DNA sequence: GAGAATCCCGGTGCCGAGGCCGCTCAATTGGTCGTAGACAGCTCTAGCACCGCTTAAACGCACGTACGCGCTGTCCCCCGCGTTTTAACCGCCAAGGGGATTACTCCCTAGTCTCCAGGCACGTGTCAGATATATACATCCTGTGC
DNA sequence: GCACAGGATGTATATATCTGACACGTGCCTGGAGACTAGGGAGTAATCCCCTTGGCGGTTAAAACGCGGGGGACAGCGCGTACGTGCGTTTAAGCGGTGCTAGAGCTGTCTACGACCAATTGAGCGGCCTCGGCACCGGGATTCTC
């Protein structure tokens, strides 16, 4: 049986473990380390094609497009916060206005 | 004539895109400068991991390797 | 034990009046026994025993120490010198917050320095005490000084003073002792030297004081002799006089009188002309063989410290045992004043004035040499005292060498106008 | 021969949106972003078990790291479901 | 005999670009630019094609980054016209010497 | 109240050292 | 709730400000520079203290604030030998 | 008496504080400020002083780099006098929220 | 067979048989080869020696004898390499460097 | 027992300006500061090494880290000092 | 009020995004052990609380004068539109040159015992600030007479 | 209203002391150097095949270029205001002192979690295949605009 299985998860503890083993980073790993590793892992992903679904929705696309993902990546605040220093291959930027930049009045 | 490959339309899109509505025509030398000073550490980062591989040819794997040793890093292009 | 008995009952009825003392008496009849009996009576009196300051100078602060363990062992001693954790440790250790008299706590005796008032007065400003004893006071008459501001802003609440001679007269001095006794009454000095001058001054000061002298008890001390030497300048001598105005403060006109090589030495520097260039040191040769001859006991004060570092040298060529001391350490000078009160083939001292002439038991000499102590008579008064103590066991001879026709003489005769005008008053 | 994580995300989006299609650039983008974040936490909780003297890599350090670098209201539901994850895998021994 | 108000087109093309998302430099020029800049810390570079367009997307976030920051500065100063000193404005606040 | 005995016999015993030999 | 915040005085953002250079300085610039204050504190004290009691220690060390101010790019010499 | 010109005395006291060392914010309410801050994380904490004193060093360092680049950011903005929208524009160059 | 350590064998100051126990057990790699040590123990030991170069002068701007961290921040801010390499580093007691713009001063 | 190196800085400090002292302040301002060059560099030149599927940590390797970090003049002088002092090793005879 | 410029909708592929089969390494299972972490105990350094006096500094309040800001005429230099030419894009050919793959050696660096000295930790000798003091000598302030 | 003499005062310049803050000499202990073993990683080298740079040629939107004009930067001027200046009145850090206490850190000791070796099986990656989502071309509704 496979140990994602017996944890309930979809991505590889096997191959994460192994990639950890030669990641050398401290010489013995604990064995609930890459399961917690897998769930955290799969929560951001989750998270992150789920508003790109959202984004896929609100565009009656139903292919992601890079324009889709940084448009669902920089309105979330918080990923902004954490994606700050990061940029996307044909990503795009948000249309953002200052407000005295439209012109005439009313 | 190879420095000013880029064009004075380039950086008027580039201005678009930033959301600018009037451009000093003093703008595009100094922009072009800065374009070349912005590259030229990233090719120099690039082309010392390019030797120390052994080889004599770039790839993007070393380019967005040094983009992301020098904070701006990318994806989409390995890495 | 003495006739000291009547003196304190006398500064124990002033006491009870509600004034401080001032004891205007020359430091070798025993003062601290007198100290010790006047504590010694107050806790027979009305029971105190716990918060008593002694300032002291760091010469005679091991020498006080070693008189209250050798008399009254009684007391518990707590000495305040030293570093700064040794120092904590102190502080700590009378821990107190428990004011008036305490019976079983070991903060009987409290001795330090004026530096060391100074210095811990932010320390000191707490601790409300009952009973400072402030010896030798002749560094408290200036009124400008930070340990006279320190030592006015203790609250004591009495103030004895002990001196030898509190009579420095600088006009100005006497207003300060009479304003460290009672602060109140005394503040205004132009009050004072507004309020024949030689005849009224007398009754002014006339209750405060007792007047005692040396020649009150048997003199077996060595009634010492003043024995004066004149000598000329040497050729070296001679021609410093006029080099020295052909470029033209006092200081170096001073210590070119003792030695031509106290600005060039000698170089490729024989020792019999180096000797023989100073009139001064060559009759110390002479001097010193009849002294050797007798095999005698020789003390040598000394003012400046260019001329404390050229004597061993010259007693290198007798080979002379000897001792200095200055800037010394004062744990060396517990065991070396200890050296010469025992062995006896000991014989040559260099002294300065400010550490030897002070408080220091030297009883076991007689032949003391001034080379250059010609600043003030008041310490010169005490640098014999220092030797001229109870216990001398002969005659006191006390020669004291001088340079005739310079300025030494003009020097001694402001020295001797400073001298009688204070042995009159 | 190259290992990805291709049919595993594509799972993950398949069991929460059975009708969206996906660019292989835009999964390069999320398979950089993964292993960008996996790179990030190991780091750290190296650097982490190496401030401690510590030898050993276990939950508590990478639970430390992911409580530090994630921020607010990603971080805490990030712990939650990795606990309840963790527990059902020890009690399924 | 018609003339468009100035401001009219321009923010119309701003819209336009920004839905938009694709490329403004053209390819070949820029190339030309990365090869001569690039032969001489060493002779005779082959170039993937990737790495091109790597350079590319990383250019064209830097400067349209630069550009909107030097904008909210220039507004900042009651303008609508930037200038140069805007620019170093920019570079001295972001931190980058 | 050992350590405090402790505190206070090393006290006594710098106080000794120090007072007695300086 | 207490006066924390506005316990650093208004002179001191001033002297503050005057190390850097500054010459005419607003009356509401204070309690924005206090906001300025108190929140890079929560943001790096938040990783002292993961830090903290990732040690099993109540206590705050000089050493794991360091390395919290290591976490950002903002880092520290002399305090952490 | 005799006056200096609003300015001059201002000039010497900067070259007096720029030549300074020491810190100049009080260790007691600094001390109660991040006491009060550190409870809500966790209660009952313990601080070295030394840990204070580093989040003091570290804090005066952040505000005179904040105040440099704002004062840069005001002569900009052909003023001597610094506003609210100074610290709002070096923020945001800054990137911090 | 009694011979010194590899540090003057390689003329160098620094540990190299310490920067090598740090090699070893700070995880960068289970291979470590000969030259990696002594290399960086030669580097570590250039930055320093211009370090205390530029320290020293500084503390003989100041006629001062000991190096108090203000000689070392006029020492590092004062030099635009040092500058580019300690770019984000905060100093203990290092205080801020002298300058002022030229708008600010009185210009009449 | 601690470990630093404040013997090694104090002595090459006193054998080029010898009428210098150094704060204990200053001693941990080098302390740290040789520490963060120590760690920089070392991290750069083993993710490096690691990148190239290299298993081994050499000279090479860590001189071209060196190239990366240092700014250009002193990093000339560095790996110039570098490598004569490799030679002088290198050659134990 | 018209009109260039937008969004939306109908037809055309088409080429690029999901399944299908093979099987190959890579995830998974079980026994050994020894060594690194967990937990108890002790200590002693050091962190918090509080007392009490201090005084540089902070707050309040009155003044005012240089500067921020509102307005107003001045260019003048960027912006929108024809027009061409020109250089990038696109399609394809090649070729050869440089990365990818695999085998085989060797040597160099990992692992272990010994030992002894390199590098501390903790003591003591050895120079810069600070306080105090006489004392003549030049300097400053003050009282006095023509 | 100004010149002359007496009293006070800096003061300098050393000593003398004299604390306060530093460079230098022993125990010790633990970690680097040396000798030995070994095994597997890197160097080297042949080969293969894939892609990358020129090289044509057509063609086609895009930039260069200039003209008209118009709206925004700009110099300056008032005014009023808002923070610099200074001084009285608390005041609350601060120092230092002490008392307590509590937890950081060291030692011991067990034990239990995972590295490692032998074996397995399975599922994930890649060539191959199929078909449909949507970019693009053409026509119509619609929208601020001057």
């Amino acid at each position: 049986q496979s140990r994602s299985a017996k944890a309930g998860l979809t991505f590889p503890v096997g191959r994460v473990h192994r990639l950890l083993r030669r990641g050398n980073y401290a010489q013995r790993i604990g064995s609930g380390a890459p399961v917690y590793l897998t769930a955290v892992l799969e929560y951001l992903a989750a998270e992150i094609l789920e508003l790109a679904g959202n984004a896929a929705r609100d565009n009656k696309k139903t292919r992601i497009i890079p324009r889709h993902l940084q448009l669902a990546i920089r309105n979330d605040d918080e990923l902004n916060k954490l994606l700050g220093n990061v940029t996307i291959a044909q990503g795009g930027v948000l249309p953002n206005i200052h407000q005295n930049l439209l012109p005439k009045k009313s | 004539d190879n420095i000013q490959g880029i064009t004075k339309p380039a950086i008027r899109r580039l201005a678009r895109r930033g959301g600018v509505k009037r451009i000093s025509g003093l703008i595009y030398e100094e922009t072009r400068g800065v374009l070349k000073v912005f590259l030229e550490n990233v090719i120099r980062d690039a082309v010392t991991y390019t030797e120390h591989a052994k080889r004599k040819t770039v790839t993007a794997m070393d380019v967005v390797y040094a983009l992301k040793r020098q904070g701006r890093t990318l994806y989409g292009f390995g890495g | 034990k003495e006739y000291q008995l009547k003196g304190l009952n006398w500064l124990a009825n002033l006491y009870d009046q509600g004034i401080n003392g001032i004891l205007a008496d020359e430091m070798g009849l025993g003062k601290t026994v007198q100290s010790i009996s006047v504590l010694a009576h107050l806790a027979e009196n009305h029971n105190i025993w716990g918060p008593f300051l002694v300032v002291t100078p760091a010469s005679t602060l091991h020498n006080w120490v070693n008189e209250i363990s050798k008399f009254l062992p009684q007391f518990k001693i707590l000495p305040y010198w030293g570093n700064a954790n040794d120092r904590k440790v102190l502080r700590k250790f009378w821990d107190r917050k428990n004011l008036r008299y305490n019976k079983n706590a070991p903060f009987h005796v409290m001795v330090t320095s004026y530096q060391m008032v100074v210095t811990d007065a932010n320390y000191l400003q707490k601790m409300k005490w009952q009973y400072m004893i402030l010896d030798e006071a002749q560094a408290i008459k200036s009124s400008q000084s930070s340990r006279w501001k320190n030592l006015l802003s203790f609250h004591c609440r009495n103030r004895l003073l002990l001196t030898g001679t509190p009579i420095q007269n600088s006009m100005q001095e006497l207003w300060a002792l009479l304003h460290f006794i009672m602060p109140s009454l005394f503040d205004s000095h132009d009050e004072f030297n507004e309020w024949q001058q030689l005849r009224r001054l007398h009754m002014i000061l006339k209750p405060f004081m007792l007047r005692r002298v040396k020649k009150n008890v048997q003199s077996e001390l060595g009634d010492k002799i003043e024995i004066d030497v004149l000598c000329d300048l040497t050729q070296r001598q001679a021609k410093l006089y006029q080099v020295l105005k052909s470029q033209i403060a006092v200081m170096q006109f001073r210590k070119v009188c003792n030695h031509p090589d106290l600005f060039e030495r000698a170089d490729v520097p024989s020792m019999d002309r180096f000797i023989t260039e100073s009139a001064k040191l060559r009759k110390l040769d002479e001097l010193l063989v009849k002294l050797k001859s007798e095999g005698h006991r020789v003390l040598i004060y000394f003012q400046m410290t260019k001329m404390m570092d050229l004597m061993e040298e010259y007693l290198t060529y007798r080979q002379y045992n000897h001792i200095r001391l200055d800037s010394s350490k004062l744990e060396d000078r517990r065991d070396l004043v200890h050296d010469w009160q025992t062995n006896p083939e000991i014989f040559v001292f260099l002294l300065s004035t400010r550490a030897g002439g002070l408080g220091i038991n030297l009883t076991a000499a007689d032949t003391v040499i001034f080379y250059d102590s010609d600043w003030n008579p008041t310490i010169d008064s005490q640098a014999m005292d220092r030797a001229h103590r109870l216990g001398q066991t002969r005659q006191v001879t006390v020669y004291r060498l001088l340079v005739r026709g310079t300025i030494e003489e003009r020097m001694r005769d402001r020295a001797k106008q400073k001298e009688q005008v204070q042995q009159v008053v | 021969r190259k290992e990805t994580y291709s049919s595993y995300i594509y799972k993950v989006l398949k069991q929460t949106h059975p009708d969206t299609g996906i660019s292989q650039k835009s999964m390069s983008i999320l398979n950089s972003f993964v292993n960008d974040i996996f790179e990030r936490i190991a780091t750290e909780a190296s650097k982490l078990a190496a401030y401690n003297k510590k030898s050993t890599i276990s939950a508590r350090e990478i639970q430390t790291a992911v409580r530090l670098i994630l921020p607010g209201e990603l971080a805490k539901h990030a712990v939650s479901e990795g606990t309840r994850a963790v527990t059902k895998y020890s009690s399924s021994t | 005999p018609h003339r468009y108000k100035p401001g009219t087109v321009a923010l119309r093309e701003i819209r336009r670009f920004q839905k938009s998302t694709e490329l403004l430099i053209r390819k070949l020029p820029f190339q030309r630019l990365v090869r001569e800049i690039a032969q001489d810390f060493k002779t005779d570079l082959r170039f993937q094609s990737s790495a091109i367009g790597a350079l590319q997307e990383s250019v064209e976030a830097y400067l349209v980054s630069l550009f909107e920051d030097t904008n909210l500065a220039a507004i900042h100063a009651k303008r609508v016209t930037i200038q140069k000193k805007d620019i170093k404005l920019a570079r001295r606040l972001r931190g980058e010497r | 109240r050992l350590e405090e005995e402790k505190q206070d016999t090393i006290n006594k015993l710098l106080k000794k050292r120090a007072g007695k030999s300086r």
